[PDB]
């Protein structure tokens, strides 16, 4: 047996020089064979098979030899090995792809597929992906593709998809090249969260799948982002690709709740990551570039943060009042003028959409505005009634709900009284135009919150730090 | 309007062949929604309503271990009218193979018409 | 009479230059009447 | 067609030629040898008609590819004949030169000067040069005289050509033009009258014995006459320095006559300037080989239940049989020496061998053609061969490119409706829900196109489904309002993939008042019978409804008469 | 009388000095018919870059017959041939069916070409008994199978060691055998002997 | 994989290729490393590992 | 709407594949090929 | 492979000789009903797949009347070029040509 | 549309050395490798083409069979009327060549 199998193969190769490649054929036959066959070759004799294979790989490197090699990365779980004879099949593996770098291919392929599994299984696999990554870094073209072809889908089994997720991230840390294009596929994925979630706000699946999913993603760049790695580290990148995919993906689509609060969680880390949030917020929602339901989308974004993330420094959140109220007296001072000349109440959609996000966001958030002396920040009890009593009369065209939380609130502070100007306003209504085709769009987008409260279990625990419900404020 | 239709099972049997395929139902499992159209012989029940894709017919085939169905054709629903048992001479013996299903289909007077 | 005067084609060793329009739609080629006797540009700035 | 499949390669021209049977042994898939076409269990006989070589074939893969029935074109494989048999297509023309030939001296029978002076015609309307080829036979100043006569044609014919190509006048393309084609076809014509004309040849002075055909093509061999046998060996001294022909004799006499005749021909068979410079060969007459065509092309149908073999493909067993045979008769006839051997087996050899000929040409002779096939057992009326089929009935041209069964469209009787716009048609939501448009989706027109997929398949105005950027679709049919409502958050999301990154999806909606079709009642004799007419989707209505005001244009009666809308 | 055999390897690469090794970066001028997107009509040369242009960079070239490592100097052929190479308005021919334009460029390559026969050095980065396997210019894969290695060489566990006995290490000089190249990534095949 | 939108219709060498000294594959890989600054990243990693091996390095 | 056979043509099934008339294939999740 | 490239040079050259001078333009300084109808469609079809567009659209979603739109105020980046019998051409911008 | 759409448009693989769309078809490769569009015409079996300098390796390819071949290489893809392909078929069983000039070569 032990050198009866050692002679056995060695007679083999003498065979393949000869082209007869039955024998090794008989042995990769044996070899191919499932997980689940009692006939399928052992251990010991397959250690044997190894070692003497990887002692001179080129005599295999032939047509003849071939079927043989197919046959070994074809072996069923080999991560499932005993110890001894994993390491002779990794060794061989190595070795095969080195003085032959086309089976590569075919190795990391199975490689991937193997993502659906447990990280505690996977070492193997990783050790192997990180070898090969960087010896032939050419490859990461198509086994990128593979974490494309891979991902469970979203009716597949939740331990498959939390899994195929850990492990792309496991890779993020050593293949940071690829690291975009991870960001990018979780995030598509991204899509598939969006879904999940909203139309039910089976459905008892998808919430605890995509709260899996989210509780993870969401603490595993917690990890990745970190003052000392955003100095020195790969923190900033991660941020970068999470911005970025958030104005390419969360906000265009931005009927999404699942999603929205991998954004708002990451910014409340540190306080810079805020103000880059806060800042890249405030540009999509005033660039003269984009559409204006883009800019509508943003004000919406703009607002709901600001009441929301417990995170912020009073003068953050001053901050953006002070933007808002200065755009806004602006917008009054070089455009009331425009009311009484031709066209619509629609011309400032724009106009309302800014006026509602300031208006939300002193809903939640008044008991700040007030100084040491009792004075109002932004002469927020002069600005209001302002705007009020304008043209464009804004209570008429923004948000029903907020406007009347508004009222009463402002009321309440002595800081604006509206409650003559809302009955004037309906009572005209049952008796400033705009047509009501594209009218709706608009009454639909204000009435959208990206982070009102959350609905998913987990998750919302984990967002309490970070959150501030209605109740709080 | 009135069509009969001849559903003959015996079409493809060569000649006083074995016979294959008995009107009725087998004892595998098949839909259920089929008794909503179908009567326990596996012929249709006099005055259903009958719209295209429904069963019109059940039989058992044993070639297949499986019991199948004729289905309704036309792309105008209609009802069942008369349902024949064409048995066949030749002194008995021989089981049903032979059925006429005559469908009565309604014409209130449509655009097209002519008078 | 297609195998006549296929024959014939074959014996010059002929060549359709895809002029007419019966031969343009043996081909699946734009007709050579009408919107399509011109063609369109853009001009483009820097 | 899709607007976001673009093609950058495009086809400008057309040669036509012939197959050598070189070029398609090399490209064949399979040799196919068994005229059995199926075994017991249904499968392809190997190296039979459905050989998967040949092409994907009911539930199989095919062999050369490995694409199933739907994505595998199809391949061409070959059969060898193991005689060479005369194309059907081109007996005619083999015909007139097999009789102008003189079997002595292997140059046409017609004086090698006049033959030159064709030569030279030709050549100069292969530039469209007709002034010069009349001004070619203004050229006179017995063997000596001759050849510098047909020299100072040639020289007259290239001073010419070159004249022509340094000015305006030509290419090295040629120039053919109608009056070009007109007098190249004359001289072509009064050439091969010349040919045929001439008994004794104006060379060497011998007689050839005469060729006699049949419809059948079958050639005949008119032994000498006495005056001629007499005349013949009257030039014996200078040459010193009835009965079946088989068509390997044919195409030796040929293959010489195409060597030495080769500058004309080299003229007779291009009607533009030889580029290629290919010899013309005698072989182009003959065929040693049949082009098997892909299996797709040659499907069994089925009648209702019943299924029958192909047509094409009983022919092509034929063919194989006979060539079985055929390599059994060279088999035994090979074991002969006959050194020893008693002569006669000569004569039924023969026999067997023309009755072998002789039923292989009759097979391709229906093929090209059911005319050139004896009629079967007096009765039956032929199947139609390969020729009737591109020709039987009313032909491709006319019966799948004039005219064509079309797919998306709709069909209904008119009513007439004094109420809509004199370019509207009024369309029935019945209709207005099962067509589509495929509209790409864009900034403008999102909230549309969001309402349509909510709506669904079934309230109008839907949709039915949507195409993603890698070109595959999603059924809305099966589907929630939830689901649908998913599907429609996510139409205008950004690529996630650079191939695809110029694309957006596209929504199959119901068509709408913004919209055109093409409306049609038959006959089209102008085209007025065929407008476009501006969309008004009216509730309620079962047919199509028309202003009067068009029925001029249509013909149209309101008599129950329908028509057609395209769009 | 027939001449396919113009795909023939006509590398032919120099051997240096100060130096043994075969410079192979050469620097080919091309034309290439490529579509523009109608999202890029006001970025041509842009649209040229993103779509055709960057997707060759480092990887092998069928055409070129060697890695492209990247390029200069892009230009489109205006379809108007009456206007100056100088003016910054041209013309791009539109397909009827499509909204895509399809123009010609020109550009310049540079392109790794290691033919057969050429002097390579390599970084070793991996020793088994059955291949070497190198990295030239820290970037594309090389490996010397086990029987293009001279017979008295020897192996241990592992790592080699040569004619004289002692051990082989980080730079190697080596000969092109073949290169394969229809792989994810472009690998040399070399030889000692 | 490769449509008309990504890849070349048709791709011509317009002359014989010029052999580069190692000054000017290095001022080339300088400017095009600077011009261009996910597969385009990665390559451009690539471009700098080699710009380091011909300055002599690792 | 069944037929089970030829699984799905999307790698996140294979959901399981009925043929409407119009030929659209569809697969319970949504996929019409 | 030196000489396809002047092959080439001549083809182009002598096509752009057809193609013509600017100012010996010799057609109807008038746009065409065809060349309108296919400048319009084409356009459109440009408008449809994220082309610049030089216009406002004041609340369009047609993108035949957003080319139109675009036509009226001469802001179509097109130019047609007209086939004489011979193959040679003239190029005219849309525009400079006279539209009605 | 009609004849464009409707009719039987269809993307065909032509080989622009030969000028056929009959004698293309998909390689099959070895597993890892990708399919690739080739003529068989054009193109020398394997063993003849040793037996004629080195090879380069994405000059050979491969059917299902097992069979090798080395070049033919210059093909691409056109829209043809799918009928012309049954003509075109039709066509070389009576021994008849069509050979379509594809541009830019
Ligand atoms: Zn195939
Ligand atoms: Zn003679
Ligand atoms: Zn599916
Ligand atoms: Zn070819």
């Amino acid at each position: 047996s032990a050198a009866m199998y050692s002679r056995f193969v060695k007679s083999a190769l003498d065979d393949l020089d000869k082209n007869d490649s039955t024998q090794i054929g008989i042995i990769a036959n044996q070899v191919a064979l499932p997980s689940k066959n009692p006939e399928r070759i052992n251990d010991k004799n397959l250690n044997i098979l190894l070692d003497i294979l990887s002692s001179n790989i080129n005599r295999i490197e032939s047509s003849r030899g071939t079927f043989l090699i197919q046959s070994i990365i074809n072996f069923e779980k080999w991560w499932e090995l005993p110890p001894h004879t994993l390491s002779k099949y990794i060794y061989f593996i190595k070795i095969l792809c080195s003085s032959i770098p086309k089976w590569w291919q075919d190795v990391s392929m199975i490689l991937v597929s193997c993502f659906i599994l447990p990280i505690k299984q996977t070492v193997c696999h990783h050790d192997m992906l990180k070898y090969f990554l960087r010896m032939i870094p050419s490859s990461m073209g198509f086994i990128d593709t593979y974490l494309a072809k891979f991902f469970p889908n979203k009716n597949d089994t939740r331990r498959k998809l939390v899994n195929y997720t850990s492990n792309l991230l496991k890779l993020r840390g050593y293949c940071s090249e690829l690291g975009f294009q991870i960001w990018s596929l979780l995030i598509e994925k991204i899509i598939s969260i969006d879904v999940e979630l909203q139309n039910e706000l089976g459905i008892k699946e998808l919430s605890t799948k995509l709260d899996s999913i989210l509780t993870l993603v969401s603490t595993h760049v917690e990890e990745q982002v970190t003052p000392e790695s955003l100095e020195s580290g790969e923190g900033v990148g991660v941020f970068n690709t999470l911005t970025t995919l958030f104005k390419t993906h969360v906000l265009p689509t931005y009927y999404t709740r699942s999603i929205q609060y991998i954004m708002f969680h990451v910014s409340q880390q540190q306080l810079e990551l805020m103000d880059s949030f806060l800042v890249t917020l405030i540009d999509i929602s005033f660039a003269v570039n984009e559409a204006a339901e883009k800019k509508i989308k943003s004000l919406q974004y703009l607002g709901s943060y600001i009441a929301r993330a417990k995170k912020l420094s009073r003068t953050q959140i001053i901050f953006v009042a002070s933007y808002l109220t200065s755009w806004l007296n602006r917008y009054v001072i070089e455009r009331e003028e425009e009311v009484d000349q031709r066209g619509g109440m629609e011309r400032f959609k724009h106009f309302y959409a800014a006026f509602q996000a300031l208006c939300y966001i002193f809903c939640f958030r008044h008991n700040i505005f007030r100084d040491t002396d009792g004075n109002w920040e932004c002469e927020l009890d002069k600005f209001f009634q302002r705007m009020v009593i304008s043209k464009f009369n804004p209570l008429k065209f923004c948000n029903e709900n907020v406007m009347l939380m508004f009222a009463r609130i402002a009321q309440q502070e002595s800081v604006a009284y509206c409650f003559s100007i809302i009955e004037n306003n309906n009572n005209e209504r049952l008796r400033s135009s705009w047509s009501l085709a594209t009218r709706q769009q608009f009454i639909d987008l204000q009435s959208y919150f990206p982070y009102d409260p959350l609905f998913l279990k987990n998750y919302k625990i984990l967002m309490k730090e970070y959150y501030i419900e209605w109740s709080e404020a | 309007m009135y069509k009969t239709e001849k559903v003959d099972l015996a079409l493809n049997r060569n000649r006083g062949d074995p016979i294959t395929q008995h009107f009725g139902f087998g004892n595998d499992e098949w839909p259920k929604e089929w008794l909503e159209k179908l009567d326990e012989d596996g012929l249709p029940y006099i005055g259903t309503y009958v719209e295209e894709g429904d069963p019109i017919c059940a039989y058992f085939d044993d070639t297949l271990n499986k019991t199948k169905i004729k289905t309704y054709h036309s792309s105008e629903p209609a009802y069942i009218e008369e349902v024949n048992l064409i048995g066949d001479e030749s002194n008995k013996f021989q089981e049903l193979q032979t059925v006429s299903i005559k469908y009565r289909i309604r014409r209130t007077p449509q655009i097209g018409d002519k008078f | 009479t297609t195998c006549q005067f296929l024959t014939k084609a074959v014996l010059d060793n002929e060549r359709e230059q895809l002029d007419s329009p019966s031969a343009r739609i043996v081909v699946g080629k734009l007709n050579n009447v009408g919107t399509g006797s011109f063609d369109v540009l853009a001009k483009v700035p820097n | 067609m899709d607007i976001s499949k673009p093609v950058g390669s495009e086809i400008t021209s057309v040669d036509f030629g012939i197959l050598t049977a070189k070029e398609i042994r090399n490209l064949s898939a399979k040799q196919i040898t068994n005229p059995t076409v199926l075994d017991n269990l249904g499968h392809p006989v190997s190296g039979g008609l459905y050989d998967l070589a040949l092409g994907a074939f009911l539930r199989n893969l095919c062999s050369t590819c490995g694409l199933d029935e739907k994505f595998c074109p199809g391949h061409q494989g070959h059969i060898e004949l193991p005689v060479p048999c005369y194309n059907p297509l081109f007996f005619n023309q083999l015909y007139i030169y097999l009789r102008a030939s003189c079997l002595f001296c292997h140059h046409f029978r017609l004086k090698s000067v006049e033959v030159h002076r064709y030569a030279c015609k030709l050549r100069l309307l292969q530039y469209g040069l007709i002034d010069e080829s009349y001004k070619l036979d203004e050229i006179t100043l017995s063997s000596t005289l001759l050849n510098e006569l047909k020299s100072k044609r040639s020289e007259y014919v290239d001073m010419a050509i070159a004249k022509a190509l340094s000015d305006g006048r030509t290419t090295e393309r040629g120039s053919f033009t109608a009056t070009v084609n007109d007098e190249r076809k004359k001289l072509v014509h009064e050439f091969h009258k010349k040919l045929l004309s001439r008994g004794k040849c104006d060379n060497c002075g011998m007689f050839s014995p005469k060729f006699r055909k049949d419809g059948f093509t079958k050639i005949f061999e008119t032994a000498l006459n006495e005056k001629q046998i007499t005349n013949n060996r009257v030039k014996g001294f200078i040459r010193q320095d009835s009965t079946y022909i088989l068509s390997t004799e044919v195409k030796n006499i040929l293959d010489t006559v195409f060597r030495k005749e080769q500058c004309v021909l080299q003229y007779v068979f291009h009607s533009r300037p030889n580029l290629s410079r290919k010899l013309v060969k005698a072989d182009s007459f003959f065929m040693d080989v049949l082009v098997v065509p892909p299996t797709r092309f040659r499907l069994p149908s089925k009648l209702g239940e019943e299924v029958h073999e192909n047509s094409q493909n009983q022919l092509l067993s034929k063919v194989l049989t006979t060539s079985l045979l055929i390599r059994d008769l060279n088999d035994d006839l090979s074991k002969l020496q006959k050194d020893k051997v008693s002569l006669e087996d000569r004569r039924v050899i023969f026999s067997r061998l023309m009755n072998a000929f002789v039923t292989i040409q009759n097979d391709v002779n229906a093929f090209i053609d059911s005319t050139k096939a004896q009629g079967r057992t007096s009765g039956k009326v032929p199947i139609p061969g390969v020729k009737q089929a591109l020709e039987k009935k009313e032909g491709l041209f006319r019966k799948h490119m004039m005219g064509k069964r079309v797919n998306y469209a709709a069909r209904s009787v008119i009513s007439p409706d004094p109420n809509i716009e004199t370019n509207e048609i009024g369309v029935p939501p019945v209709f207005a829900v099962k067509l589509t448009y495929p509209e790409p989706v864009t900034a403008y027109n999102i909230a549309e196109l969001r309402q349509a997929v909510i709506n669904g398949p079934d309230k109008w105005p839907g949709a039915t489904q949507i195409q993603n950027e890698d070109g595959s679709l999603v059924s809305l049919i099966g589907m929630s309002v939830e689901q649908r409502k998913a599907l429609a958050n996510q139409l205008l999301t950004p690529s996630s993939n650079v191939s695809t990154h110029t694309l957006n999806k596209k929504v199959y909606r119901h068509i709408k008042n913004r919209d055109v079709v093409l409306m049609n009642r038959q006959p089209t004799l102008h085209k007025a019978s065929m407008m476009g007419h501006k969309v008004r989707v009216l509730p309620n209505e079962k047919t199509l409804r028309l202003h009067y005001a068009n029925t001029g244009a249509y013909n149209a009666d309101f008599d129950g008469d329908e028509m057609n809308m395209h769009f | 009388a027939r001449f396919i055999k113009k795909h023939k390897k006509q590398v032919t690469n120099p051997i240096d000095e100060k130096n043994g090794t075969s410079n192979c970066i050469v620097r080919v001028p091309i034309a290439l018919y490529v579509s523009l997107a109608p999202m890029y009509l006001e970025n041509p040369l842009q649209g040229v870059m993103k779509q055709h242009l960057n997707p060759l960079v480092m990887k092998y070239n069928n055409k070129v017959g060697g890695v492209v490592l990247g390029y200069e100097g892009l230009k489109i052929l205006d379809a108007d041939p009456l206007s100056k190479e100088d003016t910054s308005e041209k013309l791009i021919k539109i397909t009827p069916d499509t909204p895509f334009g399809f123009t010609w460029c020109h550009v310049n390559l540079y392109v790794w070409q290691p033919q057969v026969g050429d002097v390579l050095e390599g970084y070793i980065f991996i020793q088994s008994a059955s291949h070497i396997g190198l990295l030239i210019h820290d970037a594309f894969n090389a490996s010397i199978k086990k029987n293009n290695i001279p017979v008295d060489w020897t192996f241990v566990h592992g790592h080699w060691v040569d004619s004289n006995g002692e051990p082989i290490d980080g730079k190697l000089r080596f000969t092109v055998r073949n290169v394969h190249t229809t792989g994810r990534v472009v690998s040399v095949d070399g030889t000692l002997i | 994989t490769a449509t008309t939108l990504n890849t070349p219709v048709v791709i011509h060498a317009t002359q014989l290729p010029q052999h580069v000294s190692t000054d000017e594959v290095l001022q080339f890989l300088e400017s095009f490393i600077d011009e261009k600054e996910t597969n385009l990243s990665s390559s451009i990693s690539q471009l700098k590992r080699i710009q380091r091996d011909f300055k002599g390095l690792p | 709407t069944f037929i089970r056979g030829p699984i799905c043509g999307t790698d996140n099934c294979p959901s399981r594949l009925w043929r409407i008339i119009d030929g659209r294939r569809t697969c319970q999740y949504g996929h019409v090929m | 492979p030196e000489d396809f490239q002047q092959h080439e040079q001549i083809r182009r050259k002598t096509l752009k000789e057809k193609a013509i001078p600017k100012d010996q333009r010799a057609t109807t300084p008038y746009m065409t009903k065809y060349e309108r109808a296919r400048i319009l469609g084409t356009r459109a079809l440009q408008i449809s797949m994220n082309a610049p567009v030089f216009v406002d659209l004041e609340g369009e979603t047609d993108p035949l009347r957003i080319a139109m739109k675009e036509l009226a105020e001469k802001k179509i980046p097109l130019v047609i070029r007209r086939y004489l019998p011979d193959g040679s051409f003239e190029d005219w911008s849309v525009e400079e040509l006279i539209v009605d | 549309d009609r004849l464009l759409n409707s009719s039987d448009y269809t993307q065909a693989s032509v080989c622009r050395e030969c000028g056929s769309i009959l004698t293309t078809q998909q390689s099959v490769p070895r597993i890892g490798s990708i399919s690739t569009v080739c003529c068989r015409r054009c193109s020398m079996r394997f063993e003849d083409a040793k037996k004629l300098i080195f090879i380069d390796d994405s000059q050979i390819w491969e059917d299902g069979q097992g069979n090798k071949f080395v070049g033919g290489n210059e093909t691409t893809t056109v829209a043809i009327p799918f009928v012309l392909k049954y003509l075109d078929s039709e066509l070389s069983a009576m021994g008849i060549r069509l050979r379509y000039n594809v541009e830019p070569k």
